[PDB]
């Protein structure tokens, strides 16, 4: 907006990165976008998809037609039937009920970390050539168009080639 | 002034989860993992329609209870739709030694062929005419269509005797009972002798039976009793059947026709025209989730069921969107 | 030369708890989840006190053996409490069919109400008074108090002959019984004539029991036995007893006069004055953790038996001074 | 002189709550609780341990069942029965206990972690990170101050100037 | 320069995780036992009693052709087939007997005691016998039973009891013959309308004999339907017959007690031990799971249909 | 750690590689490496201490009479399987996916344990490695390994190296 771009990992999500999970957002000269990263959101999709069927491959093969009968003089065996039966469900539905929540759990720190890396991927290849916001964003002491923008973003961006006037920038 | 940011996808998600940490968090994404719908309807498995008994129960069935007569003849079976107090069982008061287990004889068999055994033409030193008012067809006395009312030809009933190898080629249920009469002229009129016996023969089945004669509560207005009994003859074995009073023959036997799966629930819903590879008494479920939580009574393939109202599964990220305009 | 610094808590908790990585690890905090308590009391469940059967047995009980009269009336119960191997049960020897069945119909009655519904002032062709020493009420012989032994009436033993519609307006445990005498001379002496029977009809029950007169070893210094049966006459029905000797026959019913949830369960502890939703045979429990590791045979409301000596959550830092 | 941080252990000196601070200028040191990342522990691990409590449990169920003589088969079909469940509950509890034990640490150590950062990120070039968890002022800093930094309020671009001028020699 | 990083090696082995699958790491544990000897093995040391064709009733009628059973020591578990060749030479039924067989899923000795000689049935011919009991082309009967008949056109009344003072509980047996039709039912007892009754402490049986024309099984139409009972300690049994009577002669002290099974296989014993014996082989293993065969009898890991179960122990192995 | 692993560090589990006027060697961490063979240890008995104490027995017989009670015995023993089989895989699952991250993090404490002990003193390459700005010898590179390293000694000439 209205406001100053800017909101990193710290601060919130992006209703405007409609494109992936993980993605950068940039602002320079020629303008302002989001954009996913692939890689990263590529890794967790298959873990959440992995995760999911992980949990669904199960059992499952019936046919096995639960209702069974019994006398008025066998109503022991009915209830030693209805005790199983009871049994199996208790033990089924505590043990889904947990593992949901324990995964839900790890799903959120996974995705908390993963951007957390998506971070440090960045931080580490530019170092003093940006100041480090503290909003989960980086100021370039240098300037940077869209080719070197591709170059932070898919990790092939050059440090030795902008440590030059960075350091001239930085030194106000 | 140039920068660089990096963050995470929101959106207009409003779907709740549970960690064990933390409750009711708005995700961008879930699975639920519990399914909770049903059709409503009663339907077919595996292509297969069930043999649905309507008011009449197994024995009814079995033993050809006249008010079952639309049951004569029945088709293959997916499973069987019983009601869960059938009114047309045994119209004739009595009893069905070891019914249960042959109930569940029937969760495995998928199909009949009802053979005529021991045609009751050949009854030719014995009436078998005999019925009451209790399995009355329009007014009339009859009595169970599969069975054969033995009784005295004019003041004599000698020894009945009959077999049958069974060549059906098949398993063969056969069913007989003993009549258990009211009170000693009662067993005089139709059977002229006291103190009787109704044997059964096969190559592993041994009975004897002796009728209990007592007095007792009218049940459909009759005191008498007939209890019955029912074997599975294997291929190539005969039965033997040997009475000098009470037998209550068999006429027809039941080749296990079709094999496989079937299993029985009781409910008063109707068949109608639908598939599923999972039915329950309140619907059947279309679904590949692993749980679900409608009705722990299924027959088929199902999910495993759960006693729980809610399992969802975060696949998305915590939603925590931009405030706008941002 | 100013500073701040950022740590956690740690205390004086020596408490330890093991972890899938980690054993024996010191925490600030656990919440124990294994209850491992219980107060040696033998209590009421919901209020009610569990029926207490002492040396008695629920056939004992049922049959009214004298030994048992402090029986012959009880209020409702919680559950009923029974000696693993009571010592009163069928005074006179014999066999009880589907004794479990019914001495499991009791785990959900709580209450009996014992109606007289064959008074055996009218089996006026028939003597009543038969009893025996294996019964004996303080030297005296004496019989099962809700059951009748009907023998011949001088030279004879006439068709014994008496129904009971069940109009008490509740389901009602009616029991009988047929004597199997030791020998010829013994079957004659009681009941005049020898192959006798003894039919019982109801609109669903059926049976026809024949003595079996046969030598035997002397329990409780008798040759005889006596087999005890029982049924559940429904509201409405009848029930009939038609016999040419060897009936031992009910004066009392049983209408089940509560319902709900009970069990049965085996101690030689005695009730006491206490309360719970969760009963053991060591005594009973007060908790809300999940789990118990006290007895696997509980009453009531409880939590999960697990055989586990320990279980513990971590809920504090890992305290390192 | 002080100085243990998260690294090197914990305070018994704060009896306040779960992590926090510890600080030391002028007017003098003492611990101080933060009310923020503590609660919101404590509530974490008060539902952890909520959830594994709302369990089953609705009896009554009476396990005891007896059995005839000619019941052995039956009687132990049920024994199997009862011991296949205890063998199950009492596994999965063992093992439930000792993966939230594991995560519970990590869930402390991590919070702590955090509040390192928090404080890290907020004051950069303005203070010297020691390495023990603790962090030197290259400036001065009083109770004022102090507040600032623990609750998240702290004035970077006020203390920018003569942070400069110490750190330089 | 320093560098910090992590070991790899030329490990090759998978393990899966819920995020990921086929991840190659540098170390990994399986905890799935999946191999066993291929051998029917001892028990705690002992050896199983191994039936071959016989089973548990042909063994304890005394089945002539179970003859190499009459006398075996001490058992691990019981080994039979599945579908036993010799077991009631004459056909009949045995009331209660997967009790019975159960029965010896716990005890591991019999000393087969003399409680009823035949000997003394001296109003009685005892050498009754049929070909469907034949050893070698003679008409023999039950080891261990005594088929009493008529001496001389009169079956007196049989009564014989037995105190069991053999100072350990004991299983007795005994039948009932139900011929095929009256003449047969004379020709070996003279009177119809018989009887056998057993008593002891707590058992009361009576059987009238069922006299039916029915299929022939093994030949024969007749059927003889056994009963059993374990006499307890100085209790006493009685039996009296008017005729029908099969009586034992022997019953089963139960001489050792404590842990075995019944397992459904043809595998013959060899000299191997195990705590863990399946119809396929034994088991040595540590490990928690096995996926060999669910019917195992002993001290064995949990058994589950489950193909492969790896922890990883080392480090994602990425050279 | 960043960019793989050392087939070369055949000594331990984490550990350094170091480069100075005498050489190159790969050098475990016995402290890192130990915690996590211990950690892994116990992991793996604590799935295997378990149940597990038979006799049990499991074939049980029945009549053709007795088929709903045989069915009942077959789908007890079938339940079990089932949730042993499910537990089973799910545990496994779920352990190894912690049992991986448990060596990423081992392996970054390790990085983080000697970025902050070093500081100004070394360039942070970004590929989990650190150029020195001074020098450091075999004397030194042990103060760093085992975390006695000298901070305020090379402190001087460390900046000298820095400004240009
Ligand atoms: C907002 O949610 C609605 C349904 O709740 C959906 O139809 C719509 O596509 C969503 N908006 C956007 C921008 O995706
Ligand atoms: C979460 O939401 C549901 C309804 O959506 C509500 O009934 C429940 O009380 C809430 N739980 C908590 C812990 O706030
Ligand atoms: C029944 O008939 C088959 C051939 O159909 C024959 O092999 C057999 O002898 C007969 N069985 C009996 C018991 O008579
Ligand atoms: C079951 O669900 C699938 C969803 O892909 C649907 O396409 C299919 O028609 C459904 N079957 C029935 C009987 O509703
Ligand atoms: C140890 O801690 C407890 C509080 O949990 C306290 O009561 C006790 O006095 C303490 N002792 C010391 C020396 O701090
Ligand atoms: C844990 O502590 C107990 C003492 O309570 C001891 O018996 C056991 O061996 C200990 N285990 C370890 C790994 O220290
Ligand atoms: C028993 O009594 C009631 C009336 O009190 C009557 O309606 C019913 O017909 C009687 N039942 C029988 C089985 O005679
Ligand atoms: C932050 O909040 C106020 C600032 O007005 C202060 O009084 C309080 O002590 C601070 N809280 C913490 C935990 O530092
Ligand atoms: C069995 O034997 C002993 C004699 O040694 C005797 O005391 C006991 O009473 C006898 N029991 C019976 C029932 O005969
Ligand atoms: C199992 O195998 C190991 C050697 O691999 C051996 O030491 C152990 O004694 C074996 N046990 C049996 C019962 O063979
Ligand atoms: C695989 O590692 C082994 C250690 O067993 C080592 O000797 C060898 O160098 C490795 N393979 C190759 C081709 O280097």
């Amino acid at each position: 907006g209205l406001f100053g771009a800017i909101a990193g990992f710290i601060e919130g999500g992006w209703q405007g990165m409609v494109d992936g999970w993980y993605g950068y957002h940039h602002s320079n000269d020629q303008g302002s976008g989001y954009a996913a990263d692939k890689e990263s959101t590529q890794k967790a999709i298959d873990g959440i998809t992995n995760k999911v069927n992980s949990v669904i491959e199960k059992m499952n093969t019936q046919f096995e037609a639960v209702g069974k009968e019994f006398n008025n003089l066998e109503r022991r065996l009915e209830n030693l039937n209805k005790k199983m039966e009871d049994g199996f469900i208790d033990v089924w539905t505590y043990n889904a009920e947990l593992l949901v929540l324990m995964e839900n759990e790890r799903t959120l720190d996974f995705h908390d970390s993963n951007v957390k890396n998506l971070y440090d991927k960045v931080r580490m290849q530019l170092r003093d050539n940006a100041k480090e916001i503290g909003n989960g964003c980086f100021e370039f002491y240098h300037k940077c168009d869209d080719e070197c923008m591709n170059s932070v973003r898919n990790g092939t961006y050059d440090y030795i080639k902008y440590e030059e006037e960075s350091k001239l920038n930085r030194n106000e | 002034s140039d920068q660089i940011c990096i963050g995470y996808h929101a959106n207009n998600s409003t779907e709740k989860v549970d960690t064990i940490l933390e409750r009711n968090v708005t995700v961008t994404h879930a699975k639920n993992i519990l399914e909770k719908t049903h059709n409503g309807k009663l339907c077919r498995l595996s292509g297969i329609p069930p043999l649905e008994l309507g008011d009449c129960s197994i024995a009814g069935w079995l033993l050809g209870n006249p008010e079952c007569d639309r049951l004569l003849s029945v088709p293959e079976w997916s499973y069987i739709v019983e009601k869960e107090n059938p009114v047309n069982g045994l119209c004739y008061p009595g009893s069905f030694n070891d019914y249960e287990e042959l109930k569940h004889l029937l969760t495995s068999v998928t199909h009949f062929e009802k053979v005529k055994i021991l045609p009751r033409d050949q009854w030719t030193q014995h009436t078998t005419t005999g019925g009451s008012r209790a399995c009355a067809v329009s007014g009339n006395p009859s009595f169970f269509r599969n069975m054969v009312w033995l009784t005295k030809k004019g003041s004599n009933y000698p020894i009945a005797k009959r077999s049958y190898n069974n060549t059906s080629g098949e398993q063969m249920l056969v069913i007989w009972g003993i009549h258990h009469p009211n009170d000693d002229a009662e067993q005089r009129t139709l059977y002229q002798n006291v103190g009787t016996y109704v044997s059964v023969g096969t190559s592993t089945l041994n009975k004897r039976s002796i009728p209990e004669i007592a007095t007792r509560p009218k049940v459909n207005g009759l005191g008498g009793r007939m209890e019955f009994s029912w074997t599975l003859l294997e291929t190539w074995d005969v039965i033997n059947f040997e009475s000098t009073g009470n037998l209550i023959a068999p006429e027809y036997g039941f080749k296990i026709s079709k094999r496989g799966s079937s299993g029985i629930m009781k409910t008063e819903k109707i068949l109608e025209n639908c598939e599923t590879k999972c039915q329950t008494p309140l619907g059947a479920i279309n679904t590949t989730l692993p749980f679900h939580n409608i009705h722990p009574l299924t027959i088929g393939e199902c999910p495993k069921y759960v006693k729980s109202d809610r399992l969802i599964l975060a696949t998305g990220l915590r939603n925590v969107p931009q405030i706008e305009s941002r």
